[PDB]
């Protein structure tokens, strides 16, 4: 009955007004504490991420094959049992399964017969006791899985993981403090694009990623990294182009980030330097050089020589005076100066027109040029600053970023 | 029950589409109109402050200890109760607050517990009887606070002033036309940096705030002071720059301004005084000189001392005359003649090279020079001038400014 | 009274709310989980594909005989009963007849009599224990029957199908993850002129393909083929005339392909290659090309001598430019270049006028050329450009662009 009550009251208009979207641009429907799945849910077509959080032992109605568009199942806690019908339309339409569990028992057994799915999220311990990766021991069976994300305070890496990486292209490990003995087990993993290992502990960077060469995006959050110094070997990583080496203990930058010609964004935010090496400063495709909530006290003026940058964001800093160099390079976007202690903004942010946010709410400001209007794309929303600095600027100039606001 | 039907009322998506970012650039949930606060709050980890306007009787549970990038609060008409762990949390983890009490009641004795405070904004209506307040005397339980300003009604300053005498760095009050009195409390003060006496029915300069020794920014703004005079000791305070004395009744600046060197930020604008004097001209350190909307008569030629001047905003002002001793001075970037009774403009103004604020807008004129053309830094949107004045100018002067 | 109800609630009106359009252009009505068979499905004389998915208890009567375009069954799951007349008025205007099957139990009884019809599908497990291809032994009566096709994952090759084929013109074979034993058997399928093996996992190449001479289109995708030394073999053929080994692991593709004139259309991409030779490229009539996801470092340099083609895929591989090699052809109509390090689009590529769509999806271009401008015949829905890419062209090139296309 209360199945059969819950398809009833849940209403297809009431669910099409409860339709959402995504990071990814995908229309969604979350699901949250419900007694089971209403059976209109299934009956729409154009949803295409469901969320399934908080639902105590549903089963999956066949009539997933009316939702065509869906590619995104997400299950958060949820003990799910299938029926066959559905489980062959899942195998061949399903594509991402993100599992929460809280009990090793609680994730389903049949994402195994999954073949089409290639993102995975197993977030929550796998690692218990002769439970410690046998239960997904089954993803061998997975084929195409790409995407391996593992929130599950992992002590040791899996060997399973060793067998499956031929084809991963991705490995996010959160092992939310709990160091990994990688061994170097990363060398039969050669597919990988993107490696995210954050709130790992491991206070040193292993050379499993080093022995790879097919990463583009090295992640290697709240790793505690006090030492970065291996950095020397990354000119053999020919390919890769996001270093985040944020949240970490950072406290200097070695020279030989100079021979890192290929970095695009350098994401050293949250880290504890206090001094920018020159040489740092010679790689030219740099574009997102973030290094907000640091202990930098200068900026030094070679920033001009880096054109492609595009977000400056020193937000947090010990910066007093910016100097003209910085507007040198004209493609600054978004020149994140708040929460600074910037006594003057220079007037030659005026030649600069890429700017679209500029953030100086914060700072030791004193007042707002009348330069800053010239930048044509900024706007009010992207001028974030205090309402007597934006007293200052002209009423006729106040009129055009107020236009700008309007317009 | 309430709580059930309000965590069942805003659900997590519903205070995720509320959140917004605030005054202090953080990201603040203003919740306002409501009985408590729902428990889906806390699933927000993201959150740096919360305003909470109007919610009374509200007892915090130990779940904001997943707030950890919460630095903030605001509490505007709210008797917020909070639960053991929770204090200790708020106690390791809170920078900033911010409590208006309308009523007693409102302003929590919990809020003092705590001593990461840097940053406190004591809002609201506070009653006569300040000496009584044992809350306020717990401010020497915080070992990091900077920044207070009370917003009330403070007659008699309070000895909670004077445990906090050395961390403190910015202290502001809004007494609303109450005398400021019990001067020995400001005279403790002695790593105070920023004294911000706004509208405290201060006669005259007090004695305590000359008894300041460390002091760098003075507003005595709304405060109907007699005269500068005791300024032979304003050289002790030589890290001062930033002198606050507009919206005031003063009407004579005498030559003792000359005591402190190192005085950059002069405000003036809005007062009573009638003739400018020279000696003030003799200071050649100070940069910026507001003297809007004053009485002043004209300007003696002693202004040509002034070089370092970056800003002397003389508009709306009595100035029939301008001598010329002032546009010697190149280094006037924000320059504001508007509404004054001026009657021609002179034509010697291309050495000012520095110069981008130019307001001329009210003031009788009968024919723009070209020489309106000689400024560089000058800028169309920067030179405010009427449109029907905009039309009297050759186009190549028009294109000057007009074209970037 | 259960099929007057179900005649009530799906009205004629409703039916045509539901009518939708497949692949093949077709009127098509998807009937999904029903107690019974409508009869104003049957009154719709414009339905030409009458699909009926998990639908029990299914009588058909008479009224189908009303059905004018009816050449399509698509009858998954269904267990179809019908009668003598009905029978009779398929006997002349059924053509095409797809059925979706839990072994025998889901398997129609009267298509064996059906022998005017014209094309055939068929899916669901066949080698059962003790009935080794046994239950396909009545389809010898269908004498019209061209196009047969089959997703059965066959472990092995099943001797009723090769004697069955006799009159086949097009025959795909998928065995989703499961070897094909073809054992040189189909020697005797010389009327084959569509050889499709997806996800044959062969990694060899069978030696009785080289022996029909009426194959046009070999398709091998998804068979994990590493080193293709099996087209030496192929040269004996003169009929293939385009090759499909994509989405597989070719490191290499040798020298000896480069002799094969007939090949008109190369769906390689999603492969393992790393350069690809000039030699390869005497063939010079290659219309279409697929040639996406794999490890080109550079364009080499027989796409100069290649003047027949219509499109080159050159998606996520490691091009940095458009040489003029790419600028020898004069016949490219889309551009599939997207989220690569194309450093640079250079001048003639503002001469392709005939430019139908371009692929930029996250492609590291300075700036869109001017020569760009030159050709309005390309519209923004035309192009496929991003954003701040196309914002960066001439103010009246861009109105001239929404321009066209409005216009």
């Amino acid at each position: 009955l209360r199945q059969l009550n819950l398809n009833n009251e849940w209403t297809l208009d009431k669910l099409r007004q409860r339709l959402t979207k995504n990071a990814q641009d995908k229309l969604e429907l979350h699901l949250f504490m419900l007694s089971g799945i209403p059976d209109t849910v299934f009956d729409l077509v154009e949803l295409e991420v469901l969320k399934l959080e908080l639902i105590p032992d549903v089963t999956i109605p066949p009539s997933i094959a009316q939702l065509t568009g869906l590619k995104e199942l997400w299950l958060y806690h949820t003990a799910a049992k299938i029926e066959a019908p559905a489980l062959a339309f899942l195998r061949e339409n399903l594509r991402a399964l993100h599992i929460k569990f809280t009990d090793i028992k609680e994730i389903p057994l049949w994402i195994y017969s999954l073949k089409t799915l290639e993102e995975l999220h197993l977030t929550g311990n796998l690692s218990a006791e002769n439970n410690r990766y046998i239960v997904i021991d089954g993803l061998r069976e997975l084929k195409r899985l790409k995407v391996l994300r593992l929130k599950s305070n992992l002590s040791k890496l899996p060997q399973v993981v060793t067998d499956v990486g031929v084809h991963l292209q991705k490995l996010s490990i959160n092992n939310e403090g709990t160091k990994l003995i990688v061994l170097n087990s990363l060398k039969k993993m050669v597919n990988l694009t993107e490696l995210e290992l954050i709130r790992c502990d491991l206070e040193r960077i292993p050379h499993s990623i080093f022995s790879l060469h097919n990463l583009q995006e090295i992640d290697l959050k709240d790793n505690n990294l006090k030492t970065i110094e291996e950095i020397i070997s990354f000119q053999h990583l020919h390919r890769l182009t996001c270093l985040k080496l944020w949240y970490n203990h950072i406290a200097y930058i070695p020279i030989q980030i100079g021979n890192l010609t290929n970095l695009e964004r350098l994401y050293l935010n949250r880290n504890k330097i206090e001094k920018i090496p020159t040489q740092l400063f010679y790689c030219r495709k740099l574009r997102y050089l973030d290094l907000s909530h640091n202990n930098l006290t200068f900026l030094p003026a070679d920033i001009g020589l880096l054109q492609n940058l595009q977000n400056l964001a020193v937000t947090a800093n010990r910066i007093e005076a910016l100097p003209p160099e910085l507007f040198q390079c004209r493609k600054l976007r978004a020149l994140h100066l708040g929460n600074n202690v910037l006594q003057s903004l220079p007037s030659r942010v005026g030649e600069l027109t890429n700017l679209t946010q500029i953030e100086l709410r914060g700072n030791r400001l004193e007042c707002l040029p009348v330069e800053l209007g010239e930048c044509p794309l900024l706007k009010r929303s992207g001028l974030v600053v205090e309402e007597d600095l934006f007293s200052t600027l002209p009423p006729e100039v106040k009129e055009r970023l107020w236009r700008a606001d309007k317009e | 029950l309430k709580q059930l039907n309000l965590n069942n009322e805003w659900t997590p998506d519903k205070l995720r589409q509320k959140l917004q970012t605030n005054a202090h650039n953080r990201l603040e949930l203003p919740l306002i109109m409501l009985s408590g606060l729902p428990d889906t709050v806390f699933e927000i980890t993201e959150l740096q402050s919360l305003k909470l306007e109007i919610i009374k009787n509200v007892m915090i549970p130990a779940t904001i200890a997943q707030l950890d990038n919460l630095q903030e609060l605001c509490l505007h008409q709210c008797s917020v109760k909070i639960h053991s762990a929770a204090l200790s949390f708020l106690k390791e983890n809170l920078k900033v607050l911010s409590v208006k009490f309308d009523d007693m009641r409102e302003l929590p004795p919990w809020m003092y517990g705590l001593r990461n405070l840097e940053e406190l904004y004591l809002v609201g209506s506070l009653s006569h009887d300040i000496s009584k307040n044992v809350t306020l005397e717990s401010l020497r339980d915080l070992k990091s606070l900077k920044i207070l300003s009370i917003k009330s009604n403070v007659s008699k300053i309070p000895q909670a002033v004077v445990d906090v005498s050395s961390h403190l760095q910015k202290m502001c009050v809004h007494n609303d036309g109450t005398k400021l009195v019990m001067l020995n409390n400001l005279k403790k003060m002695t790593n105070l940096t920023e004294l911000e006496l706004v509208h405290c029915d201060l006669e005259r300069i007090p004695h305590a705030v000359f008894s300041l020794l460390s002091l760098q920014e003075l507003d005595l703004k709304e405060n109907n002071l007699k005269s500068i005079e005791e300024i032979v000791s304003f050289q002790h305070l030589r890290k001062l720059t930033v002198l606050k004395l507009w919206y005031n009744s003063i009407a004579y600046i005498p030559e003792h301004i000359k005591k402190l060197t190192s005085l950059e930020r002069l405000f003036f604008s809005h007062n009573k005084v009638e003739v400018l004097p020279s000696h003030l001209f003799l200071c050649n350190k100070i940069r910026y000189l507001d003297l809007s909307y004053n009485d002043i008569r004209f300007i003696p030629p002693e202004i040509g001392v002034l070089q370092s001047l970056q800003y002397f905003s003389i508009t709306c002002n009595k100035v029939e005359s301008l001598p010329d001793e002032l546009y010697f001075c190149k280094k006037l970037k924000t320059l504001k003649i508007g509404k004054n009774s001026l009657s021609v403009l002179s034509p010697k103004i291309g050495n000012l090279l520095f110069l981008s604020y130019l307001d001329i807008k009210g003031n009788h004129f009968e024919v723009l020079p070209p020489e309106l053309g000689d400024c560089r830094a000058l800028k169309r949107a920067g030179l405010v001038v009427e449109d029907a004045l905009f039309e009297t100018l050759p186009s190549d002067v028009r294109e000057q400014m007009k074209a970037d």
